[PDB]
Parts: structure tokens; C-alpha cells; sequence
RNA sequence: UAGCUGGAGCCCAACGAGUUCUAUCAGGUAAAGCCAAUGAUUAGAGGCCUAUUCUCAAACUUUAAAUAGGUAGGAUGGCGCGGCUGCUUCGGUGAGCCGUGCCAUGGAAUCGGGCUCCAAGUGGGCCAUUUUUGG
RNA sequence: GCUCAACGAGAACAGAAAUCUCGUGUGGAACAAAAGGGUAAAAGCUCGUUUGAUUCUGAUUUCCAGUACGAAUACGAACCG
RNA sequence: GGAUGCGAUCAUACCAGCACUAAGGCAUCGGAUCCCGUCAGAACUCCGAAGUUAAGCGUGCUUGGGCGAGAGUAGUACAAGGAUGGGUGACCUCUUGGGAAGUCCUCGUGUUGCAUUCC
């Protein structure tokens, strides 16, 4: 249930869905709890565009 | 130190009589202390049931009295006279107190022909300032330099009643 | 025949279907149970406004 | 003692270890109803030393007690009383002086003038129905509250001064246990020093040698047993008129002094 | 009732802290509580009047009533589907003022002062907290660098 | 007789000591824990070997006594009754229950056993360096009495103390070790200065 | 009987949230301790005592986590001026409330639309990672 | 108002335990009862006065359906110790 | 640099053993008519002011015990999440996070309010 709730606040309700997250302590500790369910990194301009 | 406050005086003298039962013996025992002090003696109850001594709980078995002033000075003088001024080294406690016994109160002077009775003499020696340990407010210990120990108490008996400590 | 005695299994899932209901925050909280002195006095002061 | 004893010992409050405060009594004296909020409970603190009488109006805060007004016996010579500064009479004078001082501070002295002549019986200043009299609670401390205790002499003085102190008459000097009532005549005698004056008469005649040594400062000041009533009567009137670094101990040693001394002692044992 | 008494399994909960028994300090007794204030509930086992049930130990709530020797405290309790705002009266010995809004109360005063300056200067500002974020770039001078290496395993020194 | 040790080998329960709540507990089989020269000075035996358990399991009082006897007998015969000190380092404090259908199955005491973990020392032998090889053989014979896996480890300490040999000798030269049986307390820099003796007071 | 569910609606759109962050409370489980109290327990050393020493505890404990628990993070706030009280105070002294004029850039992140009625079925459960009792 | 268990040193009968005295004493005692908490100018012991173990209903807590009963707590309105 | 009264915190403040203190205040101290009080003016109470700093109180010292803060123990013990991880198992690895406690060593031994008052 905790993993289900966090992935709802990140809007990741489906597999292979992608979002942009801005970095701060609040968001990073949210991501650590759903680490096994997710892959993330730092995008570049080509990726964003 | 030769401070004039550091003089040893008798704080009080306690005469104990321990009969072990209640009845005419205790009442005649109490009267002897009435004669020798002038104040009503206070009885002491038993605290345990002991078959060997034949005493039950809360039974009047003994009586005693506390004397201070010149009266206790004269009683101690007459009591120590019965010993002919011959105490023992063991008789002195290390807190500055000593005692002895009297087999028969007839040697104290009173004829009392109440009966035949002895008594336990105990005498507390103290200096001034002992009030600090007995006053209600701001209780405190009396300080080692103002305390009476065995050395002073034994010296006090030697030079006041020309008494000799036996070994 | 013996049966099961007690379990909390599925009870918290049942409690979150209509997820835990917080009472409605109302201005003017009820004065019931307040000490009757200062309650009648407040009533008298309002009456004499 | 053992180190296990020290490890598990809990120290009492500091003023309990000093034997100066009954914390059960102080709790019931200072604890205020919570629906009275920051309204303070005032105390009427009366303390006797071997030579002085201390009277204070005190209320308690977090940082410590705060005094509203204080009075002492040793300042009574400024008004006219120089001897017997710890008897029932001077206790009455101290209580009267403190009561006059507080009423001045709160602008209540004119509104509440108590008994201006030390009546000698039970008194309570009647509330004026617009401004109630100042209310304080007597705090006696560790003394034993006996009948005729000087703390009730100061209580009587504060009552005559104009303060509202919840009390009874069962402990004034003069109350009879076998009759359950107070002798206001005997009380007035104590308030004006009659019990002391009777002793002087009961000493100047039969034992003049004891009389001189006992009441020495009375004689040296020329006070006689017949001037006491006028002396205390003038003091009460006078109070109601104008009631208003070389170091000698050692300091603690420093680290560089403590260790320097230690090197010398350790070598001395070693050699 | 019904299998468990009022103070059941409170052997550690209601015990006093170590070497902290005996007298109760005067600070406990002359703290001031008003309606709307926040207080923590902490039972102490020497005071048996006004004792709250063991559930409210360690909970923070609002003051809703004040009496002579006690205060009314409002505490949330989850009972199945919902939260019930429980209202209990507790003696002052088992209650302490809460610091759960101390940082908020000072910040509100400061935000008022900061927005006051923006009024004088004519600017528009935020005074809104922001979580800790990514650090900006920076340089470190050439200094000593210590080399860290895996250590060979030793059987004897394992214990 | 009694159940085979496999029935109680694994640590499954919470500790169940003999106490006021557990009564009627038969006594342990092992009553002696030190054999050989127990009253031997700390400066005599610098050699120390250990039998270290590498498993987390129960060890019975029976298995402890059998190992003690087997370790002891080889040492006395092949090295002398005077040349060693052997110490059992585990005490059986756990009570095993036996339920002698399933209604009211809580069991009565069966026996006592020790609860041991990985790295826990089971046995210790202190001797001289000339007999250190015989010490490994007696510990090797002892390990056949225990269930599971055990290792024999050459300790770095001097005898039964907590001091390494390189530092026990360094302290001894400096005059800073007072021998109390086998314990060899290392005196320091605290306590009354008058409590020390000329040569036994050290700054820092 | 309450909970879980459907149907009927109705009332509205700042309010919230099976989450984090900032701050602040509470705890005695793991571990540890016995060279600290209670209890158990091996051994020597020096003079019953002293200083050490091996090993322990669901119904022992000074210390004491991780994970979980509670609270708060403004417009339902604040400040003046003026009133009311039969409550409170020595006292406009306080506690509140009433009226009135001003102030309050929305007070961390992320996400997002959310009062009453009537009733059904259910009230044998089972399995798995981790913790855990009896055997 | 007082301080308990226990210990140390003392006093004819009287010793391991009869009664008295001084010193130490964080509770190692006691508090009807089981166990756990709690308490030292007390909540323990001794003495003095007493009947609040009283009247009227409300509210809250524990159980909880958040019903009842039992038990408890904080007020109010009396009358008392 | 001191005190006294009433306190706050309630050992950095306690405990043990030693040493010392101007002025003042405290205190010890003298007495038992009166109030009061006991077997006992010891205590409590009342009245005093001959003597004393002996005690108390205050301050300091000790390679003191305890208490408090550090460092270290130690990224150890334990523990949240993950693995179609290793192993016969007991258990243990790695990955994303949190993170203790004795011994040992160092340092410290109070701060402070209101009123009056001494230098
Ligand atoms: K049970
Ligand atoms: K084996
Ligand atoms: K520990
Ligand atoms: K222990
Ligand atoms: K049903
Ligand atoms: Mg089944
Ligand atoms: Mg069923
Ligand atoms: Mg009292
Ligand atoms: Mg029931
Ligand atoms: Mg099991
Ligand atoms: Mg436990
Ligand atoms: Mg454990
Ligand atoms: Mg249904
Ligand atoms: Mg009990
Ligand atoms: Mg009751
Ligand atoms: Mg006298
Ligand atoms: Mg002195
Ligand atoms: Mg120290």
C-alpha cells in the first residue's frame, strides 16, 4: 500500500510511464521507498526535447 | 584545640531496668526509678514472641528513664561509687558513650527494704553544638572536631572521678 | 469441531476502502462538557451585550 | 559507602537537603486553580532567626519567588523599638509594619485602615464591596504551630494592619484549650509586652543578680517594666505615620596548577 | 473490563524514569494552559488522580476546557473506519505544553516582518519554505589526498 | 534414554532458564569447568588455543562434559598433568522441554543445554610453546563430541588474559602489570596517589 | 450487530491524502549490560572482606536502536478602538464573548474533485516473504 | 509529629534472639490480599479530632456497537469533617 | 569577594576524607516566669544576650567514589526494503537506506531569580 500510494503521487500508474521530477530532499526520499519499481536518471536536452 | 566550646559535658544519663515480665515486679521496678529520679518512668513493650524468655508480643517487660542536669550528675557519681571508680576498657563505645551496671540499688543509698533490683547505667557524653543534629530545621552532622570519641571519653572519666580503666 | 479464534487480516484494508474519515473541522466547537461556571456566565454576558 | 550506592542514589531537592522547605506544604500554598490562569497566590512568609523577625509578601514564578514587600525587626529602632526584637510584641510590630507597607504599594492604605490600637481580639477588615482587601496566606515554614506562637503575633499585626488573611483565633496567645475560647485581655497583654514585663517584676525583686544579667540590654538602655506599654503603643503609631571586593576565600585551582602540583607529588612517592 | 483491566500492560509505561522519582517540581504545577493550546500527554505513575488511560500516553492534542486541577484535552483516536475526537480530562501532572508549533509561531512573526519590508520598498516576495535541493558548483584547491584500499583479511583479528 | 541431539540442535525458542517460574529442573551433567593447573601464574603459560564454534546451535551439558574429559585425558597423557590449563567457556542455562494427543502439550524439563553462536569460544587451553602442538591434538579430539562445525584457532593473547603477547611483555618491562592469578591487571593512572607504591605510580 | 457492497440521490468545489520533508513529542522490542540494582553462575589472587575473572535471563535491567506511533506547518489568522459578564482578581486584574476599523503574496514538496436514506451477500477461509507461540 | 529493614560499637542479670544508648542507613521495610507499579518532614508508624463510606442529577474514561452493567476521573449545585 | 529570607533547576549541585575564612548575617549559646511541651526545657515553645567561631553553614584540596560532557568502541551489533543471491541446512553475502551499548581514554564538578544587607 505504501508503494501504491507513492507511485500515484508521481503519476506512475502504469508500466513504462515516464515523468519529470525536480530534485529536492522531499522528492528523493519518496523515490527511495519505490526504488525496486522504478528506473530513473538525469536527462539531457536531446531526451527532454 | 583548647576552645572553650570544646568542653565535654554529660548530655543525658539513662537508667534501664529489664525485668522481662509484667505485674508486681514491673510496678515495684518502676517505683525504684521514681525514687531515684523524681519523674515518672516510661515502660517498654516487647517486640517479638520468644519462648525461651517467655515473652509475648506487645508485653510490658522493661522500664527506663532519661535524666539530665545536676540530678544525673549525682546519680552517676553514686553509681560509679558502687564500682569504686573501676570501669572497663570495653565499657566505652566509640561514639563517646559508656555505661556500666548495678547489681543492687541498695548501694545507691535508698533502703527500699520494694525489693531487690539492679539497673543498667548508660551515660552519653557530648560537647556543645550537638543541637545541629537534633533541631528540626537545618539538620546536620556535628563535625568530627566537635565529636567525643573513646580517647576523650576515657580521658574524661580518668580525670573527673579519679577512675582507672581496667583491661 | 474447532475454528479460528481471532485475526486482524483484511481489517485495515476494509478500513481504507472509504479511507479513514477525519471529523469535519467546524468553527464554533461545541461547548458541551465545559464547566458549567463560565458557561452560564458567558451566556449572561451575551444576553446583556 | 559503595560505588553501587552512589550509582543508584537519587538526591532530594536542594532546599530539602538543607532542611529549609516543606515541599508538601509549599505545593498546597502555591498551587493555583488552572481556571484562574496567571492570578498569583500571595504568601505571608514569617521567619524567626535567633535575633531577627523576617516578614515578606511573596508569590511564586518560574524563575523563583518574587517579593511584593518585606519588613524586618532590625529596622524597628528607626520607629522607636530597640529591645526584644524577637518576642511576641515585636512580632506584632513586624506584622503591622509589613501590612502598612503593602497597602501603600497597592494604594489601599487609606481605603483599609485596620485597628489603629491593637485591640487584642479576633479581627477581620470588612470588605468595602468595591475593592476587596489584600489577601495573603500565612506561611509558617517548619515551626510547630502552638498556641501563642509568635507567628500568630505577626498574624495579628497583619490583621490589624489591614490585610485579609484567612485564619482562626484558636492559636492566639490567650486561647484556652479547656474553654474553647480566646481571652482578649491576655492577648492584649502579650501584644503590649505584659508577659515580658511580668518577668522583669518577677526578677527585679526576688533575684536581682539574675535580673541584671538576664535583661541586661533593657537595663543598659534604661527600659523599665512600666515603659513597655507606652513604648509599644508609640511604635504602632509611628509605623502608621511613615511606614515606608578583596577575595577572602581561595579560588579553584587551574589545570596548569593542578597538574603542576601532581607532578611533584607523584615523583615524591616514586622516589 | 472484558479481559483486561484499566492499567493492564503498563509495567514499563507508567513507571517513573530512573533516578527521577519522589517530589514533583513546581514548574509542573504553575504552567498556564488556555483553550486552543497544544499539549503532550505523558502519564506519571506517582499521581493517581486524573490519570489518563494508557492509549493517550505519547499523544498530542488541543486544550478545550480548563478546570481547577485539570484541563480538557482533545485527542484523535482511530476506531475502525474513522477518527473519533476523544475528549478527556487530565490533571496537570500528566500533561506538558507542546512545542509542535513553536517553529511555526516564530516563523509567522518573521514572515510578517519580511512582508512589511517588501511593502516599504515596493517589492513582491515569497517567504515560503523550500526543501533542501541540489548544491551549486564549487571548486576545491589542490591539497593532500589520502588513498583508501581494501584491507587483507585476517582470521585472528576477526572476533 | 534421552532423545538424540538432533531433536534439540537448533535454537528455536526464547531462552528458558531455571528460575522461580521453571521448577523441577534436573542438574547439568557438567559441574567442573577448569581442569589441569588452574592455580598457575599468569607468567607461566603464554600459549593459548581455542575451540571456536562456527555454527549457531544448542550444545548439551552431556556433549560439554564428554569433550572436557576427552580433551583433558589426551593432554595429561601426552603433555603431563602439570603442563596445561583447560577452561570450558560455555555454561548450560537453557532448559529443554519434552512432551511425554496435542491437548495441553506444554512440556516438562528434559535437560540443560548451552546456546552458542558463530565465533563463540567453546574451549580454551593455555600451556607452554613446546606443548602447543599437543594442544591442537586435544582440541581436535574434543571437536568430535560436538555437533556442527568447530575450528581450532591460535590466539594472539598471552594465556587467558586480554593482552597481546607483544604488549603484555612491553608492560611487564615497564613495571606496569600486577599478576592476580591469571588475570594480570594492568595498573594505570587513577585512584589515590598514596594508594600506589614506589615504582607503581605512572603519569599517563 | 458494526464493517465490507449496490441503488437512489442531494450538496457543493477550497478541501484533503494508506507519501515524503521541516520541527517537536512518546516508547523499552532488537542489540547491549552484569567490570550497575534483582536473580543465576566458574575460578583462582591478596588480606569474613578487598580487587579481579569465565558464562547468562520471556515473566532482570542502568543505557538503548531500525521500522512503526502522535502533533503542527496561516484567510476557521492577527492587531487596535469600544462594549458585556451574574465568572475571576487587591485592582482592567484576567478569562472569554459581542461590535467595529485596519492588516494578513496564500506560508514546505508532490498529487488530486469530494451529507443522508434504503437494502443485498458475508460472518467455515486458505497460502506466501518477514516476525512469532506450543510441539 | 516521627522514620522503616538491616548493620557497627556499647550497658548486671541477659547468651543467637528480651530492654536501653549512640552512629550509618535511597527504602535493602511497611502499605488486608495476587502481581506489577507507586510513596520518606509520606501514601509508611504514633497520636488528636472526625464520618465526605453524605444529598441532586448531568458529563467524560475504560469495555465499546463507540449499547448496557461494573469501575474510575473532572466539574457544578448543597451540607459537613 | 560574603551572607540571610523565600525560591528555580534538582548530584557539574551527591558522597568520603582533610584545610581554611575579614565584616556582617546566620549559628552555636544563657534561662524556664509566662504560652507551650514531653519519662526527659534533649526536642518543641516562650524569654534573653555572658561567651564562641569548636561545630553548623561557606570556600578550597584529592593522580578519591559517583554524576555530566566528549572521544572511542564503530559504520561494529542490530535492523527497514530488494535479489529465479550463495549454501543440504544453520546461516551468511551483496544492493538502496538507518544505525546503538559496557570496558578503556580525556575533561568538568554548577547555573540562577526576587528582597534586604556586609565589605
Ligand atoms: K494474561
Ligand atoms: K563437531
Ligand atoms: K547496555
Ligand atoms: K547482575
Ligand atoms: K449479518
Ligand atoms: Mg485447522
Ligand atoms: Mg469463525
Ligand atoms: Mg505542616
Ligand atoms: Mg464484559
Ligand atoms: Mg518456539
Ligand atoms: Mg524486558
Ligand atoms: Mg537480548
Ligand atoms: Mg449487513
Ligand atoms: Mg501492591
Ligand atoms: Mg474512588
Ligand atoms: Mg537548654
Ligand atoms: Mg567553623
Ligand atoms: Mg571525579
Amino acid at each position: 500500500p505504501k508503494t501504491k500510494k507513492i507511485l500515484q503521487l508521481l503519476r506512475l500508474r502504469q508500466i513504462f510511464n515516464g515523468v519529470f521530477l525536480k530534485v529536492n530532499k522531499a522528492t528523493i526520499n519518496m523515490l527511495r521507498r519505490v526504488e525496486p519499481y522504478v528506473a530513473y536518471g538525469y536527462p539531457n536536452l536531446k531526451s527532454v526535447r | 584545640q583548647l576552645n572553650p566550646m570544646r568542653e565535654i559535658k554529660v548530655q543525658k544519663l539513662v537508667l534501664n531496668i529489664s525485668v522481662g515480665e509484667s505485674g508486681d515486679r514491673l510496678t515495684r521496678a518502676a517505683k525504684v526509678l521514681e525514687q531515684l529520679s523524681g519523674q515518672s518512668p516510661v515502660f517498654s513493650k516487647a517486640r517479638y514472641t520468644v519462648r525461651s524468655f517467655g515473652i509475648r508480643r506487645n508485653e510490658k517487660i522493661a522500664c527506663y528513664v532519661t535524666i539530665r542536669g545536676e540530678k544525673a550528675m549525682q546519680l552517676l557519681e553514686s553509681g560509679l561509687k558502687v564500682k569504686e571508680y573501676e570501669l572497663l576498657r570495653r565499657n566505652f563505645s566509640d561514639t563517646g558513650c559508656f555505661g556500666f551496671g548495678i547489681q543492687e540499688h541498695i548501694d545507691l543509698g535508698m533502703k527500699y527494704d520494694t525489693g531487690i533490683y539492679g539497673m543498667d547505667f548508660f551515660v552519653v557524653l557530648e560537647r556543645a553544638g550537638y543541637r545541629v543534629s537534633r533541631r528540626r530545621r537545618c539538620k546536620a552532622r556535628v563535625g568530627i572536631h566537635q565529636r567525643v570519641t573513646k580517647e576523650d571519653a576515657m580521658k574524661w572519666f580518668q580525670v573527673k572521678y579519679e577512675g582507672v580503666i581496667l583491661n | 469441531a474447532k475454528s479460528k479464534n481471532h485475526t486482524a487480516h483484511n481489517q485495515s484494508y476494509k478500513a481504507h476502502r472509504n479511507g479513514i474519515k477525519k471529523p469535519k473541522r467546524q468553527r464554533q466547537a461545541s461547548t458541551k462538557g465545559m464547566d458549567p461556571k463560565f458557561l452560564r456566565n458567558l451566556r449572561y454576558s451575551r444576553k446583556h451585550n | 559507602k559503595t560505588r553501587a550506592y552512589s550509582k543508584r542514589f537519587q538526591v532530594k531537592f536542594k532546599r530539602r537537603r538543607q532542611g529549609k522547605t516543606d515541599y508538601r506544604a509549599r505545593l498546597r500554598l502555591t498551587n493555583q486553580d488552572k481556571n484562574k490562569y496567571n492570578t498569583p497566590k500571595y504568601r505571608f512568609v514569617v521567619r524567626f532567626t535567633n535575633k531577627d523577625v523576617t516578614a515578606q509578601i511573596v508569590y511564586a514564578t518560574i524563575a523563583g519567588d518574587i517579593v511584593m514587600a518585606a519588613a524586618y525587626s532590625h529596622e524597628l529602632p528607626r520607629y522607636g523599638l530597640e529591645v526584644g526584637l524577637t518576642n511576641y510584641a515585636a512580632a506584632y510590630c513586624t506584622g503591622l509594619l509589613l501590612a502598612r507597607r503593602v497597602l501603600k504599594c497597592r494604594d489601599l492604605d487609606q481605603e483599609y485602615e485596620g485597628n489603629v490600637e491593637a485591640t487584642g481580639e479576633d479581627f477581620s477588615v470588612e470588605p468595602a464591596d468595591e475593592r476587596r482587601p489584600f489577601r495573603a496566606l500565612l506561611d509558617v515554614g517548619l515551626i510547630r504551630t502552638t498556641t501563642g506562637n509568635r507567628v500568630f503575633g505577626a498574624l495579628k499585626g497583619a490583621l490589624d494592619g489591614g490585610l485579609d488573611i484567612p485564619h482562626s483565633d484558636k492559636r492566639f496567645a490567650g486561647f484556652k484549650k479547656d474553654e474553647k475560647q480566646l481571652d482578649a485581655e491576655i492577648h492584649r497583654k502579650y501584644i503590649y509586652g505584659g508577659h515580658v514585663a511580668d518577668y522583669m517584676k518577677s526578677l527585679a525583686d526576688e533575684e536581682p543578680e539574675k535580673y541584671q544579667s538576664h535583661f541586661s540590654e533593657y537595663i543598659k538602655k534604661g527600659i523599665e517594666a512600666d515603659n513597655m506599654e507606652a513604648l509599644y503603643k508609640k511604635v504602632h503609631a509611628a509605623i502608621r505615620a511613615d511606614p515606608t571586593h578583596k577575595r577572602y576565600n581561595p579560588k579553584k585551582l587551574t589545570y596548569e596548577q593542578r597538574k603542576a602540583s601532581l607532578v611533584e607529588r607523584l615523583n615524591a612517592l616514586n622516589s | 473490563p472484558a479481559g483486561h483491566g484499566l492499567r493492564s500492560r503498563t509495567r514499563d509505561l507508567f513507571a517513573r524514569p530512573f533516578r527521577k522519582k519522589g517530589y514533583i517540581p513546581l514548574t509542573t504545577y504553575l504552567r498556564t494552559y488556555k483553550v486552543g493550546e497544544h499539549v503532550d500527554v505523558k502519564v506519571n505513575g506517582a499521581v493517581h488522580k486524573g490519570m489518563p488511560h494508557k492509549f493517550y500516553h505519547g499523544r498530542t492534542g488541543r486544550v478545550w476546557n480548563v478546570t481547577k486541577r485539570a484541563i480538557g484535552v482533545e485527542i484523535n483516536k482511530q476506531v475502525g473506519n474513522r477518527i473519533i475526537k476523544k475528549r478527556i480530562h487530565v490533571r496537570v501532572e500528566h500533561v506538558q505544553p507542546s512545542r509542535c508549533n513553536e517553529e511555526f509561531l516564530q516563523r509567522k512573526l518573521n514572515n510578517d516582518k519580511l512582508k512589511a519590508e517588501a511593502k516599504v520598498r515596493g517589492e513582491v516576495i515569497s517567504t515560503k519554505r523550500q526543501p533542501a535541493g541540489p548544491k551549486p558548483g564549487f571548486m576545491v584547491e589542490g591539497t593532500t589526498i589520502e588513498t583508501v584500499t581494501p584491507i587483507p583479511y585476517d582470521v585472528v583479528n576477526d572476533l | 534414554g534421552r532423545r538424540p541431539a538432533r531433536c534439540y540442535r537448533q535454537i528455536k525458542n526464547k531462552p528458558y532458564p531455571k528460575s522461580r517460574y521453571c521448577r523441577g529442573v534436573p542438574d547439568p551433567k557438567i559441574r567442573i569447568y577448569d581442569v589441569g593447573m588452574k592455580k598457575k601464574g599468569v607468567d607461566e603459560f603464554p600459549s593459548c588455543v581455542h575451540l571456536v564454534s562456527w555454527e549457531k546451535e544448542n550444545v548439551s551439558s552431556e556433549a560439554l562434559e564428554a569433550a572436557r574429559i576427552a580433551c583433558n585425558k589426551y593432554m595429561t597423557k601426552n603433555a603431563g598433568k602439570d603442563a596445561f590449563h583447560l577452561r570450558v567457556r560455555v555454561h548450560p542455562y537453557h532448559v529443554l522441554r519434552i512432551n511425554k494427543g496435542m491437548r495441553g502439550a506444554f512440556g516438562k524439563p528434559l535437560g540443560t543445554c548451552a546456546r552458542v553462536d558463530i565465533g563463540q569460544v567453546l574451549l580454551s587451553v593455555r600451556c607452554k610453546e613446546s606443548n602447543a602442538v599437543h594442544a591442537d591434538e586435544a582440541l581436535r579430539r574434543a571437536k568430535f563430541k560436538f555437533p556442527g562445525r568447530q575450528k581450532i584457532i591460535r590466539s594472539r593473547k598471552w594465556g587467558f588474559t586480554k593482552f597481546n603477547r607483544a604488549d603484555y611483555i612491553k608492560y611487564k618491562s615497564e613495571g606496569r602489570i600486577v599478576p592476580d592469578g591469571v588475570n594480570a591487571k594492568l595498573l594505570g593512572v587513577h585512584g589515590p596517589i598514596a594508594k600506589r607504591a614506589p615504582g607503581q605510580a605512572i603519569l599517563a
